[PDB]
């Protein structure tokens, strides 16, 4: 798996790539890893498929019942219930979350959430298999305060890179724009970004 | 404990049941009765884990001794039987199973028939005209397939009983110390005191 | 795996006097090769004339030291402020330790006060419960290192009267305070020696009717 | 009963004359991989204590979210919260070691290494220690981690024992420690060039020194190093 | 265990402890961890002491016929290159791990080895349990263009590092200095800052104290004429 | 340990080692392996010292219950069951405890041996611990009914005296008892050093020993 | 399991005014049974004396094979050999067997003919050796021996002296051991005369 | 195998050893001897693994009996014990060891004295009045403590060593189908066919 | 650690970081990883340093031997000696080696020799623990025919990025310029490269 999620001026932007592996076999190519919670706050999952599955919805469930009490919840709180679900089940649980929203007070944010369900906030995050790859690239290529097209290009080079040295990730690079006009999902085939 | 032998003749079932135990290397007794009457015309032997084997024969006894008083009736062979193996089938799935293999001989009043019952601590039942736990049958079963009438008197019955445990003397590499042999007929439980 | 136990070190030392009784302890505390600190404090006045020391696993000794000083609130509270005679404390401190029989508080624990004849008196246990009055026990790290010294310093094991060649012992003479901690001291000095989690620093504590007073002693620190 | 996964190295402190002094570096391992490099591992409560945790940082964050309760916990109806029963370094350090304790009673451990570093009301310095196993210890320097094969040495050398706390300006004191996190960057792989630091002073009060860098490195002898035995060039 | 190497001016200095441990038992206080390989090679040893001792003795004693052999006095390279091939053959199950230091007609030279084989090359060196406490004393005093006066102190200052902070090192300071174009000077127990007390008492016994069963003579002697 | 314990004609003698081990160390050269539950009633220990002190102090405490609801003494062998009961309680959780229950009541003198798998033997001899072997030996050479109080003592003695010779893990000094219908009776305290020499030389016995 | 705690046994050296001082116990066991009381474990070759501890076929083997190596020293030196030598001897005898070694605690005693100077030494069960000025310690006691030797012991003390400071060391020492007892022996050494004394001691 | 027993009274040593061989549950033979002669005066009884002992010990018989034919003289008890010890300690550092514990009992012709060696499979001897191998000292060693003198007779001898074997008849666990016994002495060996 | 060769116009450059580890203690801060083998062979070392050593040892005798019987070797000469010994023992190794050199005939070369002991040349090669997190910078920065100053800042550029998140790399960057010109040793300090 290869995710990221990358703040930058009029909000913020998660990308992934579309495979899932068992073993060496890809069992799904074009897997869907860039998941809602909220309309504005979207996740990438990482590690067992069931447990950020279980994970999701039932932050999801969550979020709904605040929302219905308490009116839009904040991206941090969002990472909050996440967090307490990744930290108090971390025995029985593989799961490597990244968290992404868009408010208009706090505007884009990104909250990432390894293994042990610490949480960290950042400008950008990556995480998968194939983020090992693209550390160097990454940190090198990242400017705070980017455009949309920007933005969208250093995901794609990004993941780009990631697909070409893991196996385990691969297929078509989804990606998920989060700003103040809405919500906007992206797709992009391999005989565009394979030859970048 | 080791070895436990039982036999059903015409009238009557005989238990015999070895007399040692042993703790570490050291052999602390060579008089130990391994049986419980359950009732009147009712016994029960058996042989396994230490501690477990008294513990559970004890339960049982008490058990029987509790539904003879509830119902002034003495419950058949039969019956006693199954209760027993409900309770060793209950115990096999337990938390910490009793390790217990058990013999029960009895005479139905009712029927006027002796009644012997072959049942392992995994509660396995079986009714048998001879029977014997462990390794016991190796050694013993042969020569009760060849000598074993259905019409032996009582003691045509102690005396391929003594052929029996004469073998287990000779091929057996443990020393258990001879046994203790009962009879269970119509008049009730009786011990042979020279065997 | 997650290992619940520890070792720091450390040993000690009571003797039971004719009318006193000392408990004595080093000061270091260790994990592995590597130093905590050269003076953390091992042996506790616990009230009522009682000196009381948990050595092994210092995480379980702080526990048990701590429930037992607690052991003595609750009795003055429970029984009119009663002083807790030392054959009582240490019959307590049984409970304390076999009530955790399963998941041992890792420690050899050593008490020291007086009786109710007002005799010296030293209680030793193992990490289990089990427990004796004594006369003279080392425990922890250098345990073996000093007891066979004390059976012979303190109950005169394997002495005779020169010129009688074995037939006659060495009578069993008492010791005073003062012939007592010399021997505490050259115990802990020869166990700072050879054993490489002995030193730094050794206090003492005595125990007579008139109270409970405290001396140190500076140890090695290599 | 767990392993440790994004994990903060030493924490290393001293006393000096007027107080206490703490630091530790801003870095969160995974393993081998330099992951998070603006993590902060020093935690103050209050104005009189600060609280420096080494281990797992999830477990830190916990932590930390346990003190910020005990802090609202004790404002309630107490007039006095900011003076006469304001929480004091010792309060924090036992509540802390109780907790410690209780979790590897229970095989389910905190998995870290804490060292509390405050003043007290009657001016007193308070610096002890507590890990994952509830062991407890106090002394004029303390270390975690690779801080107590590294540091400790070089601390001891300013405050050998007791005596010394006096004869110690907080000048000479943070010296020792910047040299200290200097000698750890040479040779502990999971640590930072930057690093945070806290001084808790019975008369200045709490300073408390972010974003600060190890500096004055010496490099240079490095080219004159050739082969690993008999090469020259 | 700690043990240093320090280069200087014009040589190398080491230094070592001198305690001993099985377990957390000591069973010398004042051992000898600085060993010779040729009169201006030492080294000093970690790990398993016998085979710090054996392998020492056995490349001092090849490298002594090494140097009748080729008429030359014996080189630092020389001794370096045949422990680590020799130690790499047996592959770490020789627990020897050095420090080696001398001067050589080439110059001062100043290498580590570890017991699988690999060598390492420094200006300043520390091996051994205390070899944390001393790099530590070691990074933080060190410098460029040392005197002789000034090595000697640093050595002895990180092996006292370890003494103090190391459970595993104890006792005294030895020293040997490596000087070019001069005889290697060592300087057994440098520092003696571990005597103990005077005890309290006295435990000699008074004569008779302990029971007897049989005395006799035991003949020591050969056989003997008439 | 070495303990052991027989009935005869005038009541049952019991006698038990004092020696303590943690490895191949020696731990405690006096400890007190008989324990005193009433002024009838004793029971020796062996294996876990911690266990065998919790469980047979436990066991007096739930003696003197049954004295003070019935207004009489308990018997040896309700005694014995009740501690065989508790072990069977903490089945297989990892005790180890080795015990005779000695004592005089209604039906005459008792002796019940009781261990950690809940196993409750009555018998006229019995022997426990690592030197069990040792002393089984002496007694089974030498015991009768028909023993006088003297000659019994000294047997049991002698007993232990023997598996505190060979037996490493056995030693110290004995400790005798002697039960009658008034009650058990201390013979004392005896070191094993002191014994050898003494048995060495009235008996002629250990000729191979040189002394 | 462990072979250098199956048979059990101790032995302690010390060095005095002009004189050493060697002691071993008796025991020989299989684990925890006693078999023999009259297992010495001191040996002499000349004027050496060597203690082995450990398991007792290695301690029978190399004494066997220390007997052989010295009779053939001396017919090749014409003359016999001193503890220095020896010690060096035991050394390289014990590490040619590096991957397969006696499990032995060996401890060398005796006086140097020429220089009269009183010498002891210790190895390990591979060779590395202990040259101790006070003492050396060896056996299932050995941390007993530690302790008691330690506080005992004072330099210089005169031959009489010597044998009472080492026997109490020994016997107070196996008392705290299982494993070691049933009997021990004291050589007190000279350089030219030897006295060897056996102790009574409990036999438990 | 089991049980061998050893005792060295004033003019001769005796051997006692178990008679009983058992594979798998079955004891195939209940009269074996666990001996071999190895000079006219010299016995050797063994016990270890099974095959291993009877090899062991016909090996060493073939080189005394190479000896004696060698030299025309016997190996003294201590020379031969000599010899089977370093085979011992030889063989415990082998491949495979073997596993053998063997007792040797001579008669000296020149210092007119009978001898005991009891040495383990580790190459461990010890010269003895009275010996063992295995679990049989636990039961036997503190009878013979106490009942063993020096100046014994041979018929005093195999008193004490009937009570030995009645001990372990009473408190071993195993059957061992009672003893083999032979008397060394200076007129050579012979076996006692009641006992 | 972290090596890397790359070949350019005018001949080839060998990279290193300067950390060893034991663990987490760093037991060298300044190795010297760079060996040479040959006047203008070179190789970078990864994996076990005992291994490793013993092994460009090995090599340096061949080719010296080689050398003397039948003149210069090539490069891919001395990378067939070091496969022939990672390849046959393979059991008991765990050398990871980079073999760079420059002939006149066949200018700058690289070949890389993993763990199992195949052989591959490359135009430029990447080792090391370090490795891993710039394949994607590498793989987008590296030209071939690059200019020598061109060619030092990639090296420094990427392994500045190795060691920044590779805890195991580390210290100085070494750099070994194989040209017709010679051989030129190169060193760059921590000030210089973390700023990049
Ligand atoms: C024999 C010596 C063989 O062990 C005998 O069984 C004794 C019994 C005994 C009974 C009551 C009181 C004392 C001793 N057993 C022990 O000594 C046991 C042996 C043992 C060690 N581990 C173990 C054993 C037995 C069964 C399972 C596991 N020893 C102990 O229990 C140790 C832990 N006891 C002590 O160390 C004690 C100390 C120290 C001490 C005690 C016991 C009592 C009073 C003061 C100090
Ligand atoms: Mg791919
Ligand atoms: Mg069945
Ligand atoms: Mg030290
Ligand atoms: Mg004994």
């Amino acid at each position: 798996t290869s995710i990221m999620a990358v703040t930058f001026k009029d909000g913020v932007i998660l990308g992934a790539d579309s495979r899932t592996t068992t073993g060496a076999y890809i069992a799904n190519r074009v897997t869907d890893k860039l998941t809602r919670v909220h309309d504005k706050i979207w996740c990438c999952r990482s590690g067992s498929a069931a447990d950020t599955q279980a994970i999701a919805d039932i932050v999801q469930y969550h979020l709904e019942l605040y929302t219905s009490q308490y009116g839009t919840p904040s991206t941090e709180t969002a990472a909050s219930v996440f967090k307490e679900l990744c930290y108090e089940n971390k025995d029985n649980l593989t799961a490597g979350i990244i968290v992404a929203g868009y408010d208009d007070k706090n505007k884009g944010e990104v909250y990432t959430i390894p293994l042990g369900g610490s949480v960290h906030k950042l400008p950008y995050a990556i995480a998968g298999s194939g983020s090992t790859f693209i550390y160097g690239y990454c940190d090198k290529n990242f400017r705070e305060n980017m455009s949309k097209e920007e933005t969208v290009d250093f995901i794609k080079h990004s993941l780009s890179q990631a697909i070409k040295w893991d196996g385990s990730s691969g297929g078509v690079i989804r990606m998920v724009v989060l700003t103040a006009a809405g919500v906007e999902r992206l797709i992009f085939y391999p005989d565009e970004y394979e030859q970048l | 404990m080791d070895i436990i032998l039982g036999i059903r003749v015409q009238d009557s079932v005989i238990l015999a049941s070895s007399k040692a135990v042993t703790r570490g290397i050291s052999v602390l007794k060579d008089s130990d009765d391994k049986t419980r009457q359950l009732s009147p015309h009712t016994l029960m032997s058996f042989a396994g884990e230490a501690g477990d084997t008294v513990q559970f024969a004890e339960y049982i006894q008490a058990n029987i001794q509790l539904y003879s008083i509830r119902e002034d009736y003495e419950l058949s062979p039969q019956a006693v039987s199954s209760f027993v193996r409900q309770e060793l089938a209950k115990s096999i799935r337990s938390r910490r199973p009793y390790q217990v293999n058990v013999l029960i001989g009895g005479y139905d009043k009712k029927k006027n028939k002796p009644e012997l019952y072959q049942i392992d601590y995994l509660g396995t039942k079986v009714e048998l005209p001879y029977g014997a736990h462990g390794y016991s049958g190796f050694y013993t079963f042969s020569l009760l397939d060849h000598h074993y009438r259905p019409d032996m008197t009582t003691e045509e019955g102690l005396d391929l009983l003594k052929l029996c445990v004469q073998e287990l003397e000779k091929r057996m590499p443990m020393d258990f110390k001879g046994v203790i042999v009962k009879i269970v007929d119509k008049d009730g439980i009786r011990q042979v005191d020279d065997f | 795996q997650f290992n619940p136990y520890g070792d720091n070190g450390g040993t000690i030392l009571g003797i039971a006097g004719e009318d006193f009784a000392v408990l004595a302890g080093d000061t270091r505390n260790i994990t592995d090769y590597s130093i905590n600190s050269r003076y953390e404090p091992k042996v506790f006045d616990c009230g009522d004339n009682i000196v009381m020391s948990a050595n092994g696993f210092a995480a379980d000794g702080d526990a048990l030291v701590k429930r037992f000083k607690n052991s003595v609130k609750w009795y003055h509270f429970d029984h009119n402020d009663k002083k807790l005679s030392i054959n009582s404390a240490a019959r307590n401190i049984q409970h304390l330790l076999y009530g955790k029989r399963f998941f041992p508080y890792y420690v050899h624990t050593i008490i020291a006060g007086l009786d109710e004849d007002g005799k010296g008196a030293v209680y030793s246990f193992d990490p289990v419960g089990s427990y004796e009055r004594e006369q003279c026990r080392a425990g922890g790290a250098a345990a073996s290192l000093i007891m066979p010294f004390l059976d012979n310093q303190v109950n005169f094991k394997n002495q005779y009267e020169p010129g009688t060649n074995g037939k006659v012992k060495k009578p069993l003479k008492y010791l005073s305070v003062e012939e007592v901690i010399k021997l505490v001291r050259d115990s802990f000095t020869s166990a700072t020696e050879r054993h490489i989690q002995v030193g730094d620093g050794l206090e003492i504590l005595i125990v007579t009717k008139d109270g409970v007073r405290k001396e140190f002693y500076e140890l090695k620190r290599d | 009963t767990q392993q440790p996964i994004v994990t903060g190295t030493s924490v290393i402190s001293m006393k000096y004359d007027n107080g206490v002094i703490i630091a530790a570096d801003n870095l969160g391992s995974y393993g081998s991989l330099l992951r998070f490099n603006g993590v902060e591992r020093l935690i103050p409560v209050g104005d009189n204590t600060v609280v420096g945790i080494s281990g797992d940082i999830s477990d830190m964050q916990h932590i930390e979210r346990l003190l910020k309760d005990l802090v609202t916990e004790n404002a309630y109806d107490n007039p006095l919260a900011d003076a006469e029963e304001a929480l004091e370094p010792s309060y924090i350090f036992e509540y802390l070691a109780t907790v410690m304790y209780q979790r590897r009673s229970k095989m389910n451990p905190l998995w870290n290494a804490i060292i509390v570093a405050g003043v007290q009301s009657n001016g007193d310095q308070f610096l002890r220690y507590v890990n994952l196993l509830g062991v407890t210890y106090s002394s004029p320097t303390l270390a975690t981690g690779f801080g107590a094969h590294m540091a400790n040495p070089l601390l001891r050398k300013v405050v050998d024992r007791e005596s010394d706390i006096p004869k110690t300006t907080v000048q000479v004191a943070e010296e020792a420690i910047v040299n200290a996190m200097r000698v750890l960057y040479y040779r502990d792989a999971r640590s930072s060039r930057n690093f945070s630091l806290a001084i808790i002073d019975k008369n200045t009060g709490l300073t408390f020194k972010k974003n600060l860098q190890v500096e004055n490195m010496k490099w240079d002898f490095a080219k004159d190093i050739k082969g690993y035995g008999t090469q020259k060039i | 265990t700690t043990i240093v190497g320090v280069k200087f001016n014009n040589g190398v200095v080491i230094a070592a402890d001198t305690r001993s441990t099985q377990g957390p038992i000591v069973a010398d206080k004042n051992c000898a961890k600085l060993h010779r390989i040729s009169p201006k090679i030492w080294c000093a040893g970690a790990g398993t002491a016998a085979d710090t001792e054996a392998v020492t003795q056995l490349i001092g004693s090849n490298i002594e016929l090494h140097s009748l052999y080729t008429s030359r006095e014996p080189r630092v390279v020389s001794a370096l290159q045949m422990l680590k091939q020799h130690l790499f053959k047996y592959q770490g199950h020789i627990g020897a791990y050095l420090i080696v230091a001398g001067v050589d007609p080439t110059g001062s030279h100043l290498f580590s080895i570890h017991a699988h084989g690999s060598t390492d090359v420094g200006y300043y060196l520390s091996l051994g349990s205390g070899s944390l406490a001393a790099m530590a004393v070691l990074e933080s005093h060190w410098k460029q263009d040392l005197t002789k006066e000034e090595a000697i102190k640093l050595a002895s200052d990180a092996i006292q590092a370890g003494i103090w902070n190391d459970l595993g090192s104890g006792s005294n300071v030895d020293v040997c200095v490596m000087e070019i174009g001069k005889d290697a000077e060592y300087l057994r127990n440098y520092l003696t800052p571990n005597v103990r007390e005077e005890k309290q008492k006295s435990y000699k016994f008074p004569r008779g104290t302990t029971a007897v069963l049989k005395e006799s003579i035991v003949n020591i002697c050969d056989i003997q004429e008439e | 340990t070495t303990t052991l314990a027989f009935k005869f004609q005038h009541g049952v003698i019991a006698a038990v080692d004092s020696r303590a081990s943690a490895g191949s160390y020696i731990s405690a050269l006096r400890v007190n392996k008989v324990i005193e539950i009433n002024p009838y009633l004793l029971g020796t220990m062996s294996g876990c010292a911690a266990d065998c002190q919790y469980w047979e102090t436990l066991l007096a405490k739930e003696c003197r219950l049954y004295y003070l609801r019935n207004g009489e003494r308990i018997s040896v062998s309700a005694a014995s069951k009740l501690l065989s009961n508790m072990m069977c309680q903490y089945r297989g959780m990892g005790l180890s405890m080795g015990s005779m229950i000695c004592g005089w009541d209604k039906k005459g003198p008792g002796l019940y041996y009781v261990d950690e798998h809940g196993t409750r033997l009555s018998g006229n001899m019995f022997s426990t611990g690592s030197g069990n072997t040792y002393a089984y030996g002496v007694l089974d050479s030498n015991y009768k009914w028909d023993l006088s109080v003297e000659d019994a003592l000294y047997l049991g003695k002698r007993s232990i005296l023997a598996a505190a010779h060979r037996d490493a893990y056995s030693g110290g000094s004995v400790n005798l008892y002697h039960v009658t219908e008034d009650g058990w009776i201390y013979h004392g305290n005896h070191d094993v050093g002191e014994l050898f020499w003494k048995v060495k030389e009235e008996e002629g016995s250990f000729n191979n020993v040189i002394g | 399991s462990d072979p250098s705690s199956i048979n059990g046994g101790i032995v302690v050296a010390m060095t005095g005014k002009d004189c050493v001082a060697i002691a071993c116990d008796l025991r020989l066991g299989s684990q925890s049974l006693g078999v023999s009381n009259k297992f010495e474990k001191i040996f002499h070759y000349g004027h050496v004396f060597l203690g082995i501890t450990g398991l007792a076929t290695d301690v029978t083997t190399l004494n066997e094979m220390f007997r052989y190596k010295t009779n053939l020293y001396k017919l090749k030196e014409e003359r016999a050999i001193e503890p220095e030598t020896f010690t060096q001897l035991v050394s390289s005898s014990l590490y040619e067997r590096r991957f397969g070694p006696y499990f032995v605690g060996p401890v060398v005693a005796g006086i140097n003919s020429k220089s009269g100077k009183p010498f002891i030494a210790g190895f390990d069960l591979i060779g590395c050796i202990d040259e101790a000025k006070d003492f050396i310690v060896s056996g299932t006691a050995s941390d007993q021996l530690f302790g008691m030797c330690e506080s005992l012991y004072e330099p210089n003390l005169e031959p009489e002296d010597l044998f009472e400071t080492i026997s109490q060391a020994l016997l107070n020492a196996a008392d705290r051991d299982a494993l070691s007892g049933w009997g021990a022996v004291v050589y007190i050494i000279k350089k030219d005369e030897v006295v060897k004394r056996y102790l009574k001691m409990r036999q438990d």
